[PDB]
């Protein structure tokens, strides 16, 4: 990663 | 007033056609395996959403990699396996062989297909003009297909591609990001490394759709052929789009954003400047020449665009004369 998701 | 909006110029309506129960992860009922068949080796590394190790199946004494998932929503889990499960047995599609409850954890762990890769900054360093078209076809058959399955990966970076260059063998690993791609749905617009971000990301857009891929494919193709790695090497979100602009061009930047009446962050404003767009000979040097051509140039004009609506689809992509020379199966 380096940003992180939920939608 | 607000952004205009856009739709996949192809795979468009093919999650409605299905039944709920292909798209709809929340509801899916997880068939669980047994971790006893399954001892640790070794760890391979860790990022925000899981722990990965090499392990071996002590059944049939073959070697696996289990992904350990951190705790997150139940809904983020089932979206990976669901995807994972839909896609299982497609062309150069990682191989979800098990799935097992971590005693340690108690998080789901998926147990993966074991795949020789070698890193890719040793890699790259070593593939021939004739194996970077080889294996950027390898990743299309892979793009494609999940395209047409209606899932974007959006996270498309060389760590997600695992190659066995002895045997030849590509595997795109790591759907944790991708989603079910629905006419008109709004997304997070964070997904994917900050140097494979497609501009659409970049600018807050988040009505996108298969074709952020492409731009990420885009960036692993420049960075290839150039040698460079990575391309846009940007120092935060906002510089990455910077470095982009410095190379397609501040026109162009506005043009799409005035297309889809985006605004731009005010942030831009004192940052992002006048650039003309540079012609890809200004990065071809010495060290590169040899993997450089008209065609692989015309393949990556046609990838990387700022309107998502004018790349190359995967599809589109396997057409290009840039593959004439490889051959197939
Ligand atoms: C961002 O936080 C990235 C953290 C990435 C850690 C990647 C480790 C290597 N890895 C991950 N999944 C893998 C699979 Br599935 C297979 Br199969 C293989 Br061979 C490897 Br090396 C994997």
């Amino acid at each position: 990663x380096d940003d992180d998701d939920d939608k | 007033s607000g952004p205009v909006p856009s739709r996949a110029r192809v795979y468009t309506d093919v999650n409605t056609h299905r039944p709920r129960e292909y798209w709809d992860y929340e509801s899916h009922v997880v068939e669980w395996g047994n971790q006893d068949d399954y001892q640790l080796v070794r760890k391979l590394g860790r990022g925000k959403y899981s722990e990965v190790f090499e392990a071996i199946n002590i059944t049939n004494n073959e070697k696996v990699v289990v992904k350990i998932l951190k705790p997150v929503k139940k809904k983020k889990i089932k979206r990976e396996i669901k995807i994972l499960e839909n896609l299982r047995g497609g062309p150069n599609i990682i191989t979800l062989a098990d799935i097992v409850k971590d005693p340690v954890s108690r998080t789901p762990a998926l147990v993966f297909e074991h795949v020789n890769n070698t890193d890719f900054k040793q890699l790259y360093q070593t593939l021939t003009d004739y194996d970077i078209r080889f294996y950027m076809y390898e990743i299309l058959k892979a793009l494609d297909y999940c395209h047409s399955m209606g899932i974007m990966h959006r996270d498309v970076k060389p760590h997600n591609v695992m190659i066995d260059h002895e045997h030849r063998k590509l595997r795109l690993i790591d759907w944790g990001l991708a989603e079910f791609y629905h006419p008109g749905q709004e997304y997070n617009v964070r997904v994917a490394s900050r140097y494979f971000k497609g501009p659409e990301l970049l600018v807050d857009y988040q009505m996108y759709d298969y074709s952020l891929d492409m731009w990420s494919l885009g960036c692993m193709l420049a960075s290839m052929i150039f040698r460079k790695e990575p391309f846009f090497h940007g120092h935060d979100n906002y510089d990455q789009l910077v470095r982009i602009a410095k190379v397609l061009g501040t026109e162009d930047l506005y043009d799409y954003i005035d297309k889809y009446n985006i605004e731009l962050d005010p942030r831009f404003n004192d940052i992002l400047g006048r650039h003309s767009r540079k012609r890809w000979e200004r990065f071809v040097h010495s060290e590169n020449q040899h993997l450089v051509s008209p065609e692989a140039l015309d393949f990556l004009d046609k990838l990387l665009r700022y309107d998502h609506q004018s790349r190359l689809t995967a599809r589109e992509a396997m057409e290009h004369p840039y593959f004439y020379t490889v051959v197939k199966d």
